[PDB]
């Protein structure tokens, strides 16, 4: 492709004790205006890992389909619960897809964030592809990776892509604590995306919050 | 679309009799905003030879993993750990394998091969390997190289500090990297002072100026 | 003795391709027959719905395959070779649209199929396709067309023809059944060809197969004008036409 | 060259003008911006009319070659549009896909320049004159409507999109889609005053 | 077996049968004179319903100064003529001059040699008397075989009954031969090879080059050889 | 009798086209190589029966590189093709990696070329060198079995030299110790006299790590010790 | 792989010639103002419509062809015959000459003899048509050779069928007079005495385009 | 008409229904030397017996190495076994380069068994007559093995052609290896299999029986040339 | 006179030999079974290869494969050649998922798998496949359907089918009880009774059921439901 014709906003991934918190709005701007305001960006890729976008939304299907396909292929060879593709594998594979595109000139403008649980100590050896209490993780079994369009890849404790890198990350680099509660994490993002409502020209409401816990991949939809 | 960016960073190399010192910084800075303060820029290969680099991370994680592939393929086909002279010539052709699209990542090869023989190989981004007793590579290339130049080669009439023990020289690299963070922007804070003695390598860390 | 019929591209001393000749016997050995007959502004194909010689769902086993929404065809012979021939026809008829805009003609479809069949004959690439079929369908000229193709290259085309294991005991019957409508009454065309041709078609199948011809073991299709869809006639209409023999 | 797709309570409707201007001149007056695919789905494209006719040809070839693969009377609906997206692996053209389905009741969703992720849409609209009625549509469009309500809504929509646009069409076309597939090409000719 | 395999005697099989396959074909005569090379032919008559007036398939044209008289499989002969016409024209396209026949037979025997060496295909059951005129060494007359071992000559009689017709040219041929005397010389060997005394004239065809600084290369009509046939009656250059 | 195909098996679990070449290597000139603790010494005959030959154009001990020398047997026309291939990959290895190739890594590639599935190469070698880890001597076959040998023999008379080395090889033998030993086994199986022309020994010392062909002058001082 | 034989003759070609020696008889006769062709159409029944199965096809507006062998091969050679009548017509704006056309089809038939793993063509052609150099009637042999005939037959039992033409043919015959000498060479030659619109006849029709004579048109000549 | 027509081709099938060309390859692995592996609860030991062809020769290697936690032991012909080793080495090393996790064991053997399949339907290429023996440990130590036809069997103990029947019977009555968590009793139990299944009156283990272990904190450590003859090759 | 050598040679009788021998090849291998139920499609696979190994793991040799969460596939014959068809089956689903963003339906997958098996029969150099494939699924609205693919195409819809070494034995046991309207939880106990008729008390029969209203997706064997086997009645 050439030129970010249908861009996207920025997502925020923060980890805590019960799981991974992610958030994204539903605005898909056509450059200078809000063409689509009800699109999804937080994509479910497994029963334990998800991935978000930024950048051109059109160059995400060439990455979403090339990723959800690998999940079904891995699910068809699930001879043990430990054979599930860990988030370390998906993040390293996505970086390889961007690196082979970087060798050419077309880079497929995106700044994919991959988050998930990098462990197998919580029984989920049964997959429900087509649709009680939480647990406490040791902060090392929670993988959150970032991938730039240039192929830059790493992993940390809190990642924020796109245009919120200059806004969200600043408020979040000093306010982030270890083993935050569930109400602490959602109140941290709620006060964070508010800053991204009066400054980002391409952002909106409909914060599709998605949490990845030791029991599934939930979905919620506030409006601030 | 320009596919060449610079993540910024530095690697410092020193030698002596039976020791080489490789030190880096873990600031994986993006275009103008620091993203993560921890991204190691040095990776061990054998038990006596490491590699440092400073270009874009796209051409570093690939180049470090590609070198680990071609070096692990060689150890189980010869049952002998490669020396540095062979690993230096190995990167000479990998970087030249992409002459039309060079790897935007300069490198550093340090290690010991003989009983003592502290060697240190450094080169450009195209593949012209050249041995050197000391070198610097990265964003703070033009700022640390003259400092190190006043310790090994001399210009003074009195050749001062002839001896060079590993104890004092370790504090010297910490002094040079601290002198880089104050005057250069891309120089990181968390440093990894890798020291390769006769028995192995160390993971001596140090946290610098978070600025 | 070791005669000259080993390969497919080797002629015999008398000059007969025996690999082709044996392939026609493969169709006669499947003991599955089918009748096709074209009348005025219509044409029909009568299947037999029999396993190519318990718990088998009889609605699935058939010998009628629509190539397009306008051109339908039947298939006989080995079940493996007949299935691949439909795919080598559906991918060809649809290719005509992408390469020429118009819908493919019924006579051009059979000649394009025989072109690929003849290529496998002169070359020893693959085995012959032991199958046969009756390509049915109307054209732009608002005329019905029927075409039969053997395992070798053939674009004969008949106003009434039988394919299957009983082609040597049916020409003496189809000629009389066709004569029972051509040189007979022949009053008009009240667009009641179904009551005129299909009734004079199922009667032809009963004269070939000595069974009682159960309605749940036979399925026909019409491509007449005003319909143009190669519609498989429902079960209730099949059993209704079977009682018209009295 | 505007295109408006409004969903019903049971079916869907499409609308398009017929102008296809070629450099401040009308070379193909009263053309067909909308196109037929089958008895249950239509495709109305706009934008660059150069590569537009090729994509409509490839889609028509891939629809006929796919509908015969199942049986005789069953296509699918979402499957055909995602195939249109894969054909953008450029040809700059915005498309609108809408039609009835065997699984869900009706379905209408756009295909932008390069990504067809606009599923479950309700008032899909694209083209050059689409910029002038994006707010008028957002106000007069309720959740559920009737057949005559949507017909009277898109009539003024294409009229307002033509009253203030240099690429205003001549005779407009309105295509309906239902369960029984009424599909009557209701052509209207009156313009604004 | 196939042509790729050898034989314990050292010879081959497919190229040996092709050498015998041309022995059952019509004869052709080659002859170099002091004015230009001439050729002979034998139209095999399957019936009297051929045209017999406009065409003949034993002598063809390669270029405006190179021409051959084929003898062997008439079907396989058309490929080499369609292959030699390209080499006679690709040399002109690459060097802007006529091609010498010595550089043409080498270019054409290699296409035969390439078949009797690999590919697993049958060889070319054809052999022909190809002659022409060149500025390097005047008139020439070469002769190819199905194996490719070409060789220069003065007179050759391949086809059927070679050993008998070639012996005629061992004595009756002279170093100095005019165009009219050469035609009468080649006319008798063409007739006595078929065990006859006079040609029926609804038979044999002749061609001749005789470069008059422009390489006229005229062929013969059924009426032009009548005068040549009549001259054989009076002056009989007999069998001997 | 199954001999049509090249890759056919046997009901007893064996190959057929490879086993035909197993007897073809027993017709070439004899050779013998000894791997001692200080280096590797090779030896061979020189069937130059016709005196019209140049005597230097025909050689039985070519060189894979400057550090690896080898022998030949069987089809001499096919032996040169494998040696030319070994001279490429061993030299291609020096261009990639600055160190000399290891024999264990070189004999494994000289054997993979005898796995063309053309026809198998009817040739057996005696590749020896002092690459690293001291000196090593390997012996390959057309079947692909690469067995490291301490002292072996290949040729038409390889049967007699086999039992001779078993009754003569000692681990503590130097160069001059084995040099006479490399000729006493050749003195037994020989239809001529061990002159200064029929023998073409050469050795690779561990010190210089390079091979040096023993010329006509140097072999005269070794063939006259009378073992 | 149709190799040679010790006698010096192709055995697969000789076997291929037997197939054309046992098929329907094809017959062509040239005249001074056109060329005529005929074929005994063996009607097996009344089911086969005559307008579908034919033995006389066209190559251009002035070239007629006749088949005499394997009916399955009556189309593949026709497709490459019409293709050569187009490749010559694209470059050269005029019409394709018969000698230029027959030398290409003879080269196509030839390549199906020397190629390994192929089968020779089981048919004999009869190319006829108006040319700027008079009229022509060629015959293509499965071996690859071609003859410049004047009046010939290639079907079953042609050793005695040509005997009618060797004694009932003159060099100057009109096209209308040659029709009855051709029908006599079909009806009075062998079985098939019930010749009632069961013979296809094509003519050059005195320099006009190629005309396939209809059943009722031949009926005017079938009365004698 | 039988016994010699359906025998030399990898395409034809017998009228009984047996691909007799591939069936010869399964028997071709029986001419090789013996091998045995023991799967404990957290460790896997592989005992391989080399074959000294001559007194001057050296015993050719039997147990190989693929990765840190993956090591195979061929049993058959050295021609095709070396080719499968390179295919297994380039495959597992690519997994540590393309991604960072180690390669799944069953997902690796699925690629190796597929290599046998690709060399079974083509008429040109023959079948690899070699009995592989993949021993590895990722999360639970599993032992896989192949045949000329594509197969996998998560075995617990095995044998390979020399005196397999005498060795299979020893392992059939010795199923206490799962609780023999002590590595010392495991290697003595594995070596006892060869000692009770060697040839008649032959040398027991004179430093010519390759041994390799792999486990939790154990990579593919080849048993050194000194740790086996001190007490392991001296207990019997 | 020996005409069954290659696959492209047609017998003079008219039959196609060299492909009919494959039926005699699958008749000697282990069997597989499946059947329709009013709650799902229970499958079965008996591995009668106990008398020679006895060292394999209990639940290791599994012969139940699925292309995705709602279509199961089993083998009967050469286990090595069936791996290649599963690779062509999963790739067919993934290629259909890229081009159409939906799960591949059953009546379009079976027609594409049968074409793949039949395509290798036509070649003169590639040997034909030696594995019969059972493809089944269970729709939520519509009931299940089992497609049986044998060598040389012939895709046939069934309602219960057994293929292996006792196809003429178990076929008579299925027609006794009308399995079309019973359950899955009771048929599993009835299936284990059939195996005891035709040969020991071993757990070498691994099998799963696609639907027990367990989200209508392919489950595992669920050992706890398999252990109360009625070993006497």
């Amino acid at each position: 492709t050439l030129g970010p014709v249908v861009t996207g906003t920025s997502v925020i991934a923060i980890k805590y004790k019960h799981g991974i918190m992610i958030a994204a709005d539903r605005k898909a701007s056509y450059g200078s205006y809000a063409k689509f305001q009800n699109v999804e960006r937080i994509f479910k890729i497994n029963n334990k890992t998800v991935m978000g976008f930024s950048g051109e939304l059109a160059d995400a299907q060439y990455l979403h389909e090339l990723l959800t396909r690998k999940n079904i292929n891995n699910l068809s060879e699930k001879k043990r619960k430990e054979d599930m593709y860990t988030p370390q594998h998906y993040h390293s594979y996505v970086s390889r897809v961007f690196y082979v595109r970087k060798n050419r000139i077309d880079p497929l403008f995106n700044n994919i964030i991959i988050a998930g649980i990098n462990s197998q100590k919580y029984d989920n050896n049964d997959d429900n592809v087509l649709l009680e209490e939480y647990k406490e993780i040791h902060k090392d079994d929670l993988y959150i990776g970032f991938v730039d369009m240039h192929g830059t890849n790493f992993c940390d404790d809190y990642i924020t892509t796109g245009y919120a890198r200059y806004f969200a990350l600043t408020l979040l680099r000093d306010h982030y604590k270890d083993n935050m509660t569930e109400e602490e994490a959602r109140i941290l993002i709620n006060e964070c995306l508010r800053i991204l409502y009066f400054r980002d020209a391409t952002s909106s409401n409909f914060i599709q919050i998605v949490k990845v816990t030791s029991k599934g991949v939930e979905y919620e939809e506030p409006y601030i | 679309w320009y596919p060449y960016i610079d993540n910024g960073g530095t690697v410092i190399g020193l030698t002596g009799k039976d020791y080489v010192i490789l030190a880096a910084d873990t600031r994986l800075s993006l275009s103008y905003s620091i993203y993560t303060r921890f991204c190691p820029k040095i990776s061990k290969l054998t038990d006596k030879c490491i590699i440092g680099s400073s270009g874009m991370q796209s051409d570093i994680k690939t180049l470090h993993s590609l070198l680990q592939k071609k070096i692990q393929l060689f150890v189980l086909e010869h049952s002998h750990y490669p020396d540095i002279h062979v690993i230096a010539r190995l990167l000479c052709v990998i970087l030249y394998s992409r002459r039309f699209f060079p790897y935007y990542a300069f490198n550093i090869l340090a290690g010991v091969d003989e009983n003592n023989k502290g060697v240190l190989y450094n080169y450009d981004s195209v593949g012209s390997y050249c041995e050197a007793t000391h070198s610097c590579v990265g964003s703070g290339s033009q700022l640390i190289l003259p400092i190190l130049d006043n310790r090994v080669e001399q210009k003074n009439q009195l050749i001062k500090n002839t001896n060079f023990n590993l104890g004092d020289d370790i504090n010297f690299v910490k002094d040079a990297i601290t002198s880089a963070t104050e005057r250069d922007i891309y120089t990181g804070d968390k440093t990894l002072i890798y020291v390769i003695d006769k028995m192995g390598i160390n993971v001596n860390t140090l946290d610098l100026k978070q600025d | 003795q070791s005669m000259y019929d080993r390969h497919l591209t080797i002629f015999s001393p008398d000059g007969n391709l025996y690999q082709i000749e044996y392939a026609i016997k493969a169709v006669k050995n499947t003991n599955i027959t089918s009748v096709g007959v074209k009348g005025e502004n219509c044409a029909v194909i009568i299947s037999q719905k029999k396993m190519a010689t318990k718990l088998l769902d009889y609605n699935n086993i058939t010998n009628i395959y629509n190539i397009t929404d306008e051109i339908g065809c039947s298939m006989v012979g080995m079940p493996g070779d007949c299935l691949s021939m439909v795919y080598k026809a559906r991918s060809e008829a649809s290719e005509f649209l992408y390469s020429n805009g118009y819908n493919v003609n019924a006579e051009t479809l059979c000649r394009n199929i025989c072109d690929k069949i003849q290529v496998y004959t002169q070359h020893a690439y693959m085995r012959l396709h032991a199958c046969s079929g009756m390509i049915i369908g109307i054209d732009e000229n608002n005329k019905p067309e029927l075409f039969k193709f053997d395992p070798s290259g053939f674009c004969a085309g008949y106003r009434a023809c039988v394919i299957g294991n009983k082609e040597q005991e049916s020409i003496s019957v189809l000629e009389r059944l066709l004569e029972k409508r051509k040189k007979k009454i022949q009053q008009e065309t009240i667009d009641e060809d179904i009551r005129n041709t299909t009734i004079l078609a199922i009667e032809a199948l009963q004269t070939i197969l000595a069974f009682d011809l159960k309605a749940s073991e036979i399925e026909v299709a019409i491509v007449s004008t005003k319909n143009r869809n190669f519609t498989q006639i429902s079960e209730k209409e099949i059993d209704n036409y079977l009682t018209y023999i009295a | 060259t505007t295109i408006i797709g409004i969903i019903y309570d049971n079916g869907v409707m499409l609308a398009c003008d017929s102008r296809t201007s070629s450099g401040t001149f009308i070379s193909n007056k009263c053309s067909r911006k909308i196109n037929r695919i089958n008895e249950n789905l239509y495709v109305c494209r706009s934008g660059a009319s150069a590569h537009s006719q090729k994509i409509i040809e490839i889609i028509k070839h891939y629809c006929v070659s796919m509908k015969n693969e199942n049986r005789k009377k069953g296509r699918f609906h979402e499957g055909e549009t995602i195939y249109d997206e894969t054909t953008y692996d450029f040809l700059s053209c915005a498309l609108i896909f809408g039609g009835y389905d065997k699984i869900k009741k009706q379905q209408l969703y756009a295909v932008n320049l390069n990504g067809s992720i606009i599923e479950k849409h309700d008032f899909a609209v694209s083209g050059s004159g689409s910029i002038y009625i994006q707010s008028y549509l957002q106000d007069k469009y309720k959740k559920f409507m009737t057949k005559k309500e949507c017909f009277n809504l898109i009539l003024n929509c294409v009229k307002y999109a033509m009253h203030n646009d240099n690429s205003s069409g001549g005779l407009i076309r309105i295509v309906n889609i239902t369960k029984s597939f009424v599909e009557e090409f209701t052509v209207v000719n009156t313009q604004m005053n | 077996s196939r042509t790729t395999t050898f034989s314990p005697e050292g010879r081959l099989y497919q190229v040996e049968y092709a050498l015998e396959a041309i022995n059952n074909a019509s004869i052709t005569i080659g002859l170099i004179t002091k004015d230009g090379v001439i050729l002979g032919a034998d139209k095999v008559f399957i019936s009297k319903l051929i045209d017999k007036a406009n065409n003949y398939e034993k002598i063809y044209k390669i270029d405006k100064h190179i021409f051959c008289g084929v003898a062997g499989l008439n079907a396989d002969a058309n490929i080499l003529i369609n292959q030699s016409r390209l080499y006679a024209q690709r040399y002109l396209y690459n060097y802007n001059e006529v091609q010498p026949v010595s550089q043409l037979v080498v270019q054409i025997c290699d296409i035969k040699q390439s078949y009797t060496q690999y590919g697993g295909l049958r060889p070319y059951g054809v052999s022909f008397l190809i002659g022409g005129y060149d500025t390097k060494d005047g008139y020439q007359l070469y002769h190819t075989d199905p194996s490719g071992n070409y060789s220069g000559w003065f007179a050759t009689a391949i086809g059927t009954n070679n050993l008998t017709a070639s012996s005629v040219l061992k004595q009756e041929w002279k170093n100095d031969m005019t165009l009219e005397e050469g035609l009468l010389l080649a006319l008798k060997t063409l007739a006595k090879s078929t065990d006859t005394e006079i040609p029926k004239s609804e038979k044999i065809e002749l061609a001749y080059l005789t470069n008059k600084d422009g390489e006229v290369y005229q062929k013969y009509l059924t009426e032009k050889e009548i005068e040549e046939l009549i001259k054989l009656y009076t002056q009989k250059y007999i069998k001997e | 009798e199954y001999d049509r195909g090249v890759n056919t098996f046997s009901p007893e679990g064996r190959l057929f086209q490879v086993e035909y070449a197993l007897g073809a290597i027993k017709l070439g000139s004899t050779a013998v190589g000894i791997c001692v603790n200080d280096g590797v010494i090779l030896a061979s005959e020189r069937r130059i029966s016709s005196t019209l030959i140049e005597k230097d154009s025909v050689e039985k001990l070519l060189s894979i590189d400057d550090h690896i020398g080898c022998a030949m047997s069987g089809l001499m026309a096919d032996a040169r093709t494998l040696i030319d291939y070994a001279r490429v990959e061993c030299n291609h290895y020096k261009f990639i990696y600055n160190e000399n190739i290891n024999i264990k890594s070189c004999v494994e590639l000289i054997s993979e070329l005898a796995l063309d599935f053309s026809r198998p190469f009817g040739v057996a070698l005696l590749i020896g060198g002092v690459d690293k880890n001291g000196p090593c001597l390997w012996y390959t076959e057309p079947s692909g079995t690469n067995t490291r040998f301490s002292a072996a023999s290949i040729g038409s008379a390889q049967e007699g030299a086999e039992l001779l080395l078993q009754e003569n090889y000692k681990k503590d033998m130097t160069f001059e110790q084995a040099e006479i030993l490399a000729l006493t086994v050749l003195r037994q199986v020989m239809e001529d006299k061990l002159s200064t022309s029929n023998v073409e020994i050469c050795a690779i010392k561990k010190s210089d790590q390079t091979f040096y062909k023993y010329n006509t002058d140097d072999i005269s001082r070794i063939i006259d010790v009378l073992p | 792989l149709t190799t040679f034989s010790p006698t010096g003759k192709l055995v697969q070609i000789e076997y291929a010639l037997n197939r054309v020696s046992s098929s329907s008889p094809a017959l062509g006769i040239r005249a001074k103002n056109g060329v005529i062709i005929a074929t005994e159409k063996k009607s097996p029944n009344e089911l086969i419509e005559e307008n579908s199965i034919f033995k006389i096809q066209q190559i251009s507006e002035h070239i007629g062809i006749v088949y005499a062998g394997m009916p399955g091969d009556f189309r593949v050679l026709l497709k490459r015959a019409r293709k050569e009548a187009i490749r010559y017509s694209l470059q050269y704006g005029s019409e394709i000459l018969v000698k230029e056309l027959v030398k290409i089809i003879a080269s196509i038939v030839q390549e199906f003899t020397q190629t390994g793993g192929v089968r020779p063509f089981g048919l004999s052609l009869l190319i006829c048509g108006v040319d700027v150099y008079g009229y022509h009637l060629y015959q293509i042999d499965p071996s690859g050779c071609y003859f410049n005939w004047m009046a010939t037959c290639v079907g079953k039992d042609y050793q005695n069928n040509m005997s009618f033409l060797e004694k009932r043919y003159n060099k100057d015959i009109e096209i209308e007079d040659a029709i009855h000498t051709a029908i006599l060479t079909l009806k009075e030659s062998y079985e098939g005495v019930l010749n009632e619109k069961n013979i296809e006849i094509g003519v050059a029709y005195d320099n006009k385009p190629f005309k396939i004579l209809t059943q009722n048109e031949i009926k005017d000549y079938l009365i004698e | 008409m039988y016994r010699n027509l359906y025998d030399t081709d990898n395409i034809i099938y017998s009228p009984e229904g047996r691909l007799y060309q591939v069936e010869y390859a399964s028997e071709a692995i029986k001419q090789g030397t013996c091998a045995v592996a023991i799967k404990s609860k957290d460790y896997v030991v592989v005992s391989g017996l080399k074959k000294c062809i001559s007194k001057l020769s050296f015993p050719q290697e039997k147990i190989f190495k693929i990765d840190d936690y993956i090591g195979i032991s061929m049993s058959g012909i050295t021609s095709d076994a070396k080719v499968l080793t390179k295919f297994m080495q380039n495959e597992c090393l690519s997994h540590k380069f393309l991604y960072n996790e180690n390669i799944n064991i069953e997902s690796l053997v699925r690629s190796v068994a597929d290599k046998y399949q690709k060399n079974t339907q083509k008429s040109s290429k023959r079948a690899f007559g070699v009995g592989l023996m993949i021993a590895a440990y990722h999360n639970e130590p599993c032992i896989f093995e192949t045949r000329p036809n594509g197969s996998y069997f998560e075995y617990d103990a095995l044998s390979f052609g020399a005196r397999s029947h005498a060795s299979k019977t020893y392992l059939e009555k010795n199923l206490h290896l799962f609780e023999e968590c002590s590595l010392e009793e495991l290697i003595l139990h594995c070596l006892k299999a060869l000692k009770c299944s060697l040839s008649s009156e032959s040398e027991l283990t004179i430093s010519n029986t390759a041994l390799a272990v792999v486990g939790k904190n154990h990579p593919w450590q080849e048993i050194s040339s000194l740790q086996l003859e001190e007490y392991l090759s001296k207990v019997k | 006179a020996g005409y069954d050598l290659s696959v492209s040679t047609f017998s003079p009788d008219g039959r196609l030999y060299q492909v009919e021998y494959i039926y005699k090849s699958i008749n000697n291998n282990n069997t597989a079974l499946c059947l329709e139920c009013k709650d799902g499609i229970i499958c079965c696979c008996i591995n009668s290869n106990m008398d020679k190994n006895k060292m394999i793991k209990k639940n290791s040799y599994n012969r139940i494969y699925h292309v995705n969460n709602n279509i199961i596939i089993t083998y009967s014959g050469f286990d090595g050649d069936a791996r290649n068809i599963i690779d062509r089956a999963r790739s067919e689903a993934n290629t259909y998922y890229y081009n159409f963003h939906t799960n591949i339906p059953l009546h379009i997958l079976v027609n594409r798998i049968s074409l793949y098996i039949h395509a290798y029969t036509l070649y003169w150099h590639m040997r034909p496949f030696a594995a019969s494939i059972i493809i089944s699924s269970f729709n939520e609205k519509d009931k299940g359907d089992i497609y049986c693919i044998e060598p040389n195409g012939a895709c046939y819809k069934y309602s219960g089918i057994v293929i292996g070494k006792n196809k003429e034995m178990f076929k008579t046991e299925i027609e006794k009880k009308d399995y079309k309207d019973i359950n899955v939880r009771d048929a599993i106990e009835d299936i284990y009774k059939f195996i005891l008729t035709s040969n020991n008390l071993q757990n070498l029969v691994n099998f799963s059921w696609i639907c027990k209203e367990s989200s209508y997706e392919f489950q595992n064997i669920h050992e706890e439901i398999l252990t109360p086997a009625l070993n006497k009645a």
